[PDB]
């Protein structure tokens, strides 16, 4: 059965993410769902930009 | 801070199908799965 | 005059350096050599796809 | 390491971005003097994003 943007609901949450060279998978909630998805950054980078950029402000940028 | 691995294993599923079993070896495979695992931490 | 005020588009975003809430984006302008300090506030409704792009190109750990 | 074509003159004006922005009275000088102290260091050592 779908997962991911396949199940044509709206993003709640992001909850985390994972980098795999340069593939980036975010892991989502959806409204109105339980299940959590794992989405290439791809895949919601132009229906969600901003909650995107939100999820990432939330981060800590640091050094080293 | 828990989440369940069987929800851990769907999304790890869901990575595969995006990306393809064939598109890795077993090793890159099994490595990334433990990077998947530790990140969950 | 500096930033979105100079009405350049955007080239760049080369670096960002983080403030408590504060997040600013260093990047550069078609035709303009200098570097600019702009919070994210002020480039994310035009230019977010850059701006996740920029943060795809850094290495996020586990740690 | 393409930061490392980036002048001391050129941060000390993005510093002064900063600065224009926030500005100088909204920080006390204590607290300023630690964020400029990363600001300098975050040009020199590559980046980390940390899942928090």
């Amino acid at each position: 059965k779908p997962f991911g943007v396949n199940r044509g609901l709206d993003l709640d949450k992001i909850l985390h993410c994972y980098q795999m060279n340069d593939d980036l998978f975010m892991f989502v909630t959806w409204k109105g769902c339980s299940s959590i998805d794992a989405v290439h950054i791809n895949d919601i980078k132009e229906a969600y930009p901003l909650q995107i950029i939100k999820y990432f402000e939330s981060l800590r940028i640091i050094v080293p | 801070d828990k989440i369940r691995m069987s929800q851990k294993l769907s999304c790890w599923q869901h990575i595969l199908t995006t990306l393809g079993t064939s598109s890795k070896t077993e090793q890159e495979w099994n490595t990334f799965f433990k990077g998947f695992l530790e990140s969950w931490r």
